[PDB]
RNA sequence: AUGUGGAACGGGGUAUUGUAAGCAGCUGCUGAGAUUAAGCCUUUGUUCCCAAGAUUUG
RNA sequence: GGAAGUCGGCAAAAUGCCACUGUCCCUAUCUACUAUCUAGCGAAACCACAGCCUGGGGAACGGGCCAGGCAAAAUCAGCGGGGCUUGUGGCAGUCAAGCGGCGACAUUGCUUUCCUAUCAUACCGAAGCAGAAUUCGGUAAGCGUUGGACCCACUAAUAGGGACUACUGAUGAAG
RNA sequence: AUCAGAAGAAAAGGUGUUAGUUCAUCUAGACAGCAGGACGGUGGCCAUGGAAGUCGGAAUCCGCUAAGGAGUGUGUAA
């Protein structure tokens, strides 16, 4: 098993932190943000 | 049997590898300052590392080779990857 | 055993739950609140449309229960910089506003009764006469600090509770520049923050509490807990009779079960549902922050659609989730 | 003939129906299996991405044929809500109260005749009658009460357990006035229903079925043309 | 048979240092002088036994993956006797189990001795005396070790022939077609170059054909070659495929081939020979066809032609030897078959997966193919509850006229 | 100490280290 | 696979693009990692390393040195052998058989003990047959009656190790 | 041969059936009694008796049986449970009597028709159980 | 330390139980009746209490 | 679920091979009493002096010594804690680096916490390692190492070893 | 010195460093680095499917020489 400590787990999760997997928190903050 | 897919980003320095021995991973390499990759039509399917500082291009180069490299298979007979085949200088 | 990572097993030496750690500020991000504060009202159970693609129940209905809390919307009543420092943050200045109601005047006497009421006087006076040294101070904030964190007070008042003094804490205000902050936090004075402007009933927040007190077994129990990745289901407005109907129920009704929730009251305000279990007894103010980083799991990302929600009678065993549709079933009594 | 399997698994009798007006499949399972089914009949008949009871089994829990589908008791209201939205007009769609819910492991039907589970209650083979059209027989296959799952049937052929007597095959062939043979599948898989759908144009088999089969199914089933 | 599942041998030295360093690792290390002699003996008598266990184990995982000459089909008895000279290997694979028994009496005995060790020295001598000789015994099968290991590395190189199934065996001279017949016929890839003895080994190919599947093995050509080929031809049920030069474009003379077929012959009874005439396109043929089993076919080895008819041939030899309208839809009978190449295949649910994320992100839409009279509301959420009653109970087509065929009725009761 | 071991050598192993080395001495001189 | 198959798949596509260049640059650079594994590990993998250089060394030495040749409780506590028998003589101090290799013949033959002549530690033993270092003993030689001395230890090594006395 | 040709994925439910349990044979095999000697899937918790639910696999003993049966230990699928388990639907489920089928470690089954009610979750776990299945609720 | 103040009852809601006596001819008054905060919700219902004492505090 | 706990039907339960049972899986809840606190009454054993910890002090290394770690009143309730050694046998002859007759390797004769010395999980290098499976070796103690009478299964694996003060919670005066 | 330093394993090993001792070539060009030659009888003889110096057994000789070993390894079925 690939434990969460692990490098690249680490690495391919900051991957997935830059896809529009983030871009649906990005401007999902901005929905309030204009509130 | 599954070829390499390279695409190019950023005037060449930022590589992107596909379909690599099956693998689904995308291999994404950002090569070093200095360092521009490029696709050459005279020679089918290789690459021409071009850049001013030894150090850098040559370490790109020894990035890209390490990031295909084949794992758990042999050597003997899975001897599918990047290899650098040439050392030169621009003239 | 027993985990090591959570002793000494020590009372909390707090009530309401500590955020000790805040999002990391990017400048790039416009201005946004980061935390709220609610009340544990009590837990029921929902229906819902399960769209995991493979899951074994994708598109197939489950059974979740959820914790409802009521948070009645907070008020800003001050603004905090804390300025970095080589021995940590530090907080340089403070700033409040005029009207500081009553109900967060409590909070800085233990009988406020027998008090004199002589909180923020010369202050207030001050403010009113000469505005030129709180025009001092947010300008000190302006140029030296690098956090701002707004003190927001919760109004207590229209909880179904016997407490009143006013819960108050500070929420930091990621987003902009330190400018930006000063000035979203400026605009905000004696006005009131409401969650759905901080929360959108979707995304995935962390819970903070103190657990209840089971007694003594050492100590067990009432111990500060931090619950990750809580998921909102739905932000319900107190003034709709629809805070409790779905797409698929209609039926007009509201949140609080049938006799009201057990040991709190009538929730009658903004309301925040939540999956599983919350830290704490019910009426025991929670924290609520957004998470410290995104995770972009696919429970994180996966929209929601409640299918029906219960109000069925928690003081038993409820078998009708409306008065009409009780008389409706139920022959006609002798009343 | 085709060989295809659901996730990994042959038994493609279980995971699917198949009629001659419509194609029911597994749902948030392998779409691959979706992909299959279309691939053959997506342009000729309506393919269902659909589920009942909440179980990927729909195969063996529904049974139908050209004109009428019939599901169990045991499926939710939501779910025939849906068979119904997505299903034609010209094919009918009941909820049998019937006291063995597994419809496809009791009931084998085509167009004209079917064969049913004697444990049947008189008031289910009045229905099925009334929906489907066909004749009612209660009679049974190799001494086994679950017709559906051992005795894969369609329009213009029928397939049984090898061990039953050629006596018994001239019987059941006779009194469904079409060709049957007693064959096998998936090496020496028994449960012909639950590894053979058919309809009168097209075959799927499991993937672990060998060629000798697959030539007896294609030569029974006539689909060369 | 196949031997490719024997793990494979240490060379001594190797073997004694994984030996050594497994009772090293595995059993405890650190003893002082005070401690009692029960526990000093307990200590030393444990090493002792674990190595003796650990030669053991290794010892019989050898004697027992290794294949029994004698309990195996003749076929495989007969290759190994010429391949690997069956006395020699035996007389290997019984000097290791004699190594076997040795060092488990060795270690009775040093344990025995061991229940009277008086000083810490004492016992740890006879430890030491031990470890010398189950180490002395086991470096005397340095030949026995290496032969094994060369003869487990060409093991697991050899093509498990099957002898149960439908087979056609091939044999004649070298370079006589038939290496073009085997790699028309046999998906298998046997270099074939002019050199002669190209094919060095027996090579094993199967075939379908008549919805069965025959296998086809190979033979070199004619020595150690040669008695290969003979005991292949001499247990295998097969069907004998002699190709002959009849162009004589092989090097080799007609009638030298026929001779050869002839000497053959007593190998290829009872068995359905095949008088191939190879190179066909490109005398003692009357004596052979004579016999009536070899069927004459002619082999175009230069033009290429006639490899299928033979295989045809050859496998129909081998046999010997051993109202209901189905109202299908117009469109089924002009139903271009889904083929991935051309762009008439309707694209497919699969195919929209990929494009959308893939398997685990693309949610198939569910209500994206309802027959409806409309495609836009084809998301709406239909009502299931209200008021304590269900919906789906009161959906009827003309409800309406219901509801109004009441107005009246109420209508009335209130007057 | 930075090590697997401490090198101040306990006031035995000052003890028996000269003794042991007399009779090194002593075994030569046999 | 058939026979060398990896043999045939080198000779029909080649090896590795860079293979000539690692087994170069590994042919190069042992140098550098002996001298590394020399000096930075530790314990048994250290000293196994240590005889096994020491090994070579003097293989080399020797090897180059043939060059210019070439260019020029009342127990038995010992083994026995076999009131009187106060002791106790257990079955596994037991000793019957002896490697007692000849003087001039120079041959460790494996001959039974016919019996022990004199124990030098003491009468007692003799009588009771331990054997011990010096003591002797007379054993058939008719596939050589004749004595030897035990050159070894039984005790200690566990056989029965002797030199003939002729 | 634990989990395996299990098509899909078990969701957790509660544990009814310990070691050293009593079932009644479902199918027509020709079997009467099993007796669980053994639970496919079990980690390493200190003082658990392995336990099993529907559609999970033991190995089983025919306890009461033709002899030829008998004297085999061999793997069994638990088919029903008297416990309550709760579905992820939410509604809770309880059978009268703890029943289970004999099957090969493959995953078909020995029987010919199972008797009774079948959990709804073995039969989507297993088709083989589905495809030998009379009526599942 | 006088207020959407607090308390004691009472009403309503929610609940647990299973139809109270008596009357009339098993049936109906009777999902009645009883209990309901002691760690349930609420109260324009009635009444009372509180606009205190002691101590420690630069 | 019904002996899987335990050397085990110990004790209850079942009545006054089958069957019952909280022995166990796995404990949970409820009742009384002790218990705690309050008013009163009120001992004795014991006592050189005292009471933090690591290493060292020839021994016996200790509570005092030495070198360190450190160290903030008063208390309340629980718990009783107090330079060895290893992986490689013995006899005989032959060399022979060399030293002063030995002579080195080699040759021939016969017979709770901690440790890593890692079982599993992570990575790594080699092997006729095609794939799968596996073998050997290296880094690695983060993390697991089971359930029943040498066995018989599960399991990824069922690796080898060492050993008054403190502890746990609760108040608390004070710059 | 990736855990330097302030008689027991001990004998040995280190492409760590610094000094010495005894031998070697060296402007007739030292070592290394490079260009080139590195031959022709001869594929010497048994040995064999195929062994041409390099799977394998004895010599292992000769013409040119400034040099080419019946051959130092890789390698090729050869």
């Amino acid at each position: 098993t690939s434990g969460p400590r692990d490098n690249n787990r680490n690495k391919w999760a900051k991957k997935h932190l830059k896809k529009g997997k983030r871009a649906k928190n990005s401007n999902f903050s901005k929905f309030l943000k204009k509130k | 049997h599954f070829p390499i897919n390279i695409n190019l980003t950023e005037n060449g320095t930022v590589v992107e590898i596909r379909n690599f021995l099956g693998e689904r991973i995308t291999r994404v390499i950002k090569c070093l300052p200095g360092v521009t990759v490029s696709i050459s039509s005279a020679v089918k399917d290789e690459i021409i590392l071009e850049g001013n500082s030894l150090e850098n291009v040559s370490q790109s180069a020894a990035n890209i080779k390490q990031i295909c490299n084949v794992r758990n298979k042999d050597i003997r007979k899975f001897l599918d990857g990047i290899y650098v085949s040439e050392r030169g200088n621009i003239e | 055993h027993g985990s090591l990572g959570f002793l000494p097993r020590k009372r909390a030496s707090r009530q309401r739950g500590k955020v000790k750690a805040f999002p990391k500020d990017d400048a790039s991000k416009p201005v946004h609140l980061t935390a709220f504060l609610g009340y544990k009202a009590g837990m029921t159970h929902i229906v819902r449309d399960l769209d995991r693609p493979g899951s074994k129940m994708h598109k197939r209905e489950i059974l979740e229960a959820v914790t409802v809390i009521e948070t009645p919307p907070m008020v800003v009543v001050g603004v905090v910089g804390y300025v970095e420092t080589p021995r940590g943050l530090r907080s340089l200045t403070t700033v409040w506003a005029e009207h500081l109601s009553e109900e967060v005047k409590r909070r800085f006497y233990k009988n406020w009764f027998k008090s004199k009421k002589k909180a923020f006087t010369k202050y207030a006076k001050k403010y009113a006469e000469s505005t030129q040294s709180i025009n001092r101070e947010l300008e000190r904030i302006k140029k030296y600090c690098s956090v701002v964190r707004v003190l927001a007070h919760t109004q207590i008042r229209k909880t179904p509770l016997a407490q009143k003094k006013a819960h108050l804490m500070e929420i930091q205000v990621n987003g902009g520049s330190v400018a930006d902050k000063v000035e979203w936090a400026r605009e905000h004075f004696e006005k009131t923050v409401d969650i759905k402007s901080t929360f959108e009933q979707n995304e995935m927040i962390d819970v903070i509490g103190v657990t209840r007190g089971k007694g003594n077994e050492g100590n067990a129990g009432y111990m500060h807990r931090t619950q990750l990745n809580s998921k909102i289901y739905r932000i319900g407005a107190g003034d709709d009779a629809k805070n409790a109907s779905t797409d698929f129920d209609a039926t007009e009704k509201r949140i609080t079960p049938m006799g009201g929730f057990v040991r709190y009251g009538v929730v009658e305000n903004d309301f925040v549902m939540l999956n599983g279990a919350t830290p704490g007894p019910v009426k025991r103010v929670l924290t609520l922050r957004k998470s410290l980083l995104t995770h972009t799991s696919r429970k994180a990302l996966e929209p929601v659609s409640l299918k029906w929600i219960d109000t069925a009678s928690k003081f038993g065993h409820g078998r009708f989730q409306t008065p009409a549709e009780a008389k409706q079933f139920l022959g006609t009594l002798k009343k | 003939a085709l060989r295809a399997q659901f996730e990994n698994s042959n038994e493609i009798g279980v995971f699917s129906n198949l009629t001659n007006s419509y194609a029911l499949v597994a749902l948030g399972g392998s779409e691959n299996f979706y992909s299959v089914f279309e691939a053959e009949l997506g342009d000729v008949v309506p393919v269902v991405h659909t589920t009942i009871g909440g179980t990927r089994i729909i195969g063996r829990l529904t049974c139908g044929n050209r004109k009428g589908l019939l599901v169990p008791s045991s499926t939710t209201d939501n779910e025939l809500q849906h068979l119904r939205n997505s299903l034609p007009d010209p094919v009918k769609i009941q909820r049998v109260d019937e006291r063995l819910s597994a419809l496809g492991n009791i009931v084998a039907c085509n167009d004209y005749v079917a064969l049913v589970h004697p444990d049947i209650e008189r008031e289910t083979e009045e229905i099925i009658a009334d929906v489907l059209d066909v004749e009612v027989f209660r009679q049974t296959v190799a001494g086994n009460v679950l017709t559906g799952s051992y005795c894969a049937l369609s329009n213009q052929g029928a397939l049984v357990h090898p061990r039953t007597s050629i006596q018994e095959q001239d019987e059941l062939s006779s009194l469904l006035q079409v060709p049957l043979v007693a064959g096998t599948i998936n090496r020496g898989s028994d449960v012909i229903g639950a590894g053979l759908v058919v309809n009168d144009w097209c075959a799927f088999a499991g993937l672990d079925t060998t060629a000798t089969e697959l030539a007896v199914c294609e030569s029974i089933f006539k689909l060369q043309d | 048979a196949v031997f490719k599942n024997i793990t494979p041998i240490p060379d001594v030295n190797t073997f004694l240092d994984v030996v050594l360093s497994r009772t090293q690792r595995k059993t405890p290390t650190v003893i002082r002088s005070g401690f009692k002699i029960s526990r000093i003996r307990g200590f030393y008598g444990r090493k002792v036994k674990f190595t003796q266990d650990t030669i053991t184990e290794k010892l019989d995982s050898i004697l027992q993956e290794f294949p029994k000459l004698n309990d195996i089909h003749p076929f495989h008895a007969d290759l190994l006797n010429i391949l690997y000279d069956r006395d020699h290997l035996k007389i290997a694979l019984s000097q290791l189990s004699t190594a076997k028994h040795l060092v488990e009496n060795v270690a009775r005995d040093y344990i025995r001795l061991l229940k009277y060790g008086d000083s810490l020295y004492r016992c740890k001598q006879l430890k030491r005396a031990a470890l010398g000789r189950m180490a002395t015994i086991i470096k005397r099968q340095k030949s026995s070790l290496e032969f094994l290991e060369q003869v487990r590395q060409h093991l697991s190189r050899l093509p498990a022939i099957d002898p149960n199934t439908r087979t056609l065996l091939v044999c004649g001279y070298p370079n006589v077609g038939k290496s073009s017949f085997m790699n028309k016929v046999t998906r298998a890839q046997v270099d074939v170059q002019p050199y002669a003895f190209t094919t060095k080994s027996l090579f094993v190919g199967h075939f379908d054909y008549k919805y069965l599947r025959w296998q086809v093995i190979d033979t070199p050509g004619i020595n150690t070659i040669e008695m290969q080929s003979i005991t292949a031809m001499a247990h295998l049920r097969s069907a004998v495929l002699y190709f002959m030069d009849l162009s004589e474009m092989c090097g080799y003379s007609v009638a030298a081939q026929v001779k050869l077929y002839h000497s053959i012959k007593p190998l290829f009874a009872n068995k359905v020979t095949i008088l191939v005439l190879n190179k066909i396109d490109a005398e003692l043929l009357q004596t052979i066809i004579d016999d009536g089993n070899v069927k004459v076919v002619q082999t175009s080895c230069v033009q290429d032609i006639g490899v299928m008819d033979v295989r045809t041939t050859a496998c129909e030899a081998l046999l010997a030897a051993r109202a209901r309208p189905a109202c299908i839809p117009d469109s089924v009978k002009t139903r271009r078959a889904y083929d991935a190449n051309d762009p008439n295949r309707r694209i497919l649910a699969r195919d929209i997966e990929a494009a959308n994320g893939g398997a685990g992100v693309y949610n198939v839409e569910l209500r994206d193919k309802y027959i409806l009279q409309d495609p836009s509301w084809k998301y709406d959420r239909m009502p299931e509850l209200l008021d304590g009653k269900n919906v789906a109970d009161f959906v009827d087509p003309e409800i309406e006229a219901k509801l109004l065929a009441l107005d009246e009725e109420e209508e009335r009761l209130e007057r | 100490s930075l090590k697997k071991k401490s090198k101040r050598r306990t006031t035995r192993l000052r003890s028996r280290i000269e003794k042991k080395a007399a009779e090194s001495k002593r075994k030569q001189k046999r | 696979p058939q026979n060398e198959y990896i043999e045939e798949s080198i000779r029909k596509h080649g090896r590795r693009f860079d293979h000539e260049e690692r087994k170069r640059k590994k042919a190069a650079r042992e140098a550098h990692d002996a001298s590394l594994y020399a000096q930075k590990t530790r314990g048994i993998k250290a000293k196994l390393y240590q005889e096994k250089r020491r090994k070579e060394k003097i293989q080399m030495k020797k090897t180059i040195k043939q060059h210019e040749e070439r260019n020029a409780k009342r127990m038995i506590t010992k083994a026995t052998f076999v009131k009187y028998e106060r002791f106790i003589r257990p079955m596994a101090l037991r000793q019957k058989k002896a490697n007692v290799t000849h003087k001039e013949l120079g041959v460790t033959m494996q001959l039974p003990i016919i019996g022990v002549k004199k124990n030098p530690q003491s009468p007692t033993y003799t009588q009771l047959g331990v054997l011990t270092k010096g003591t002797v003993i007379e054993v058939n030689v008719s596939e050589l009656g004749k004595y030897a001395q035990i050159t070894n230890n039984p005790e200690l090594d566990g056989c029965v190790n002797a030199l003939l006395l002729t | 041969r634990g989990r395996g040709a299990a098509s899909g994925t078990k969701y957790r439910m509660t544990l009814g059936l310990p070691v050293q349990a009593i079932m009644n044979c479902a199918d027509n095999s020709g079997a009467k009694n099993l007796y669980i000697v053994s639970v496919f899937g079990t980690g390493a918790r200190l003082n658990r008796l392995p336990a099993a639910s529907c559609g999970d696999m033991v190995l089983a003993t025919v306890k009461k049986g033709k002899p030829d049966l008998r004297k085999k230990i061999m793997p069994a699928i638990v088919v029903r449970q008297r416990k309550a388990w709760r579905r992820k639907d939410g509604v809770y489920l309880y059978f009268e009597d703890n029943a289970g089928v004999i099957v090969n470690p493959k995953g078909e089954m020995k029987g010919s028709a199972i008797t009774g009610p079948v959990a709804k979750e073995c039969a989507d776990l297993w088709p083989r159980i589905a495809s030998n299945a009379g009526t599942v609720v």
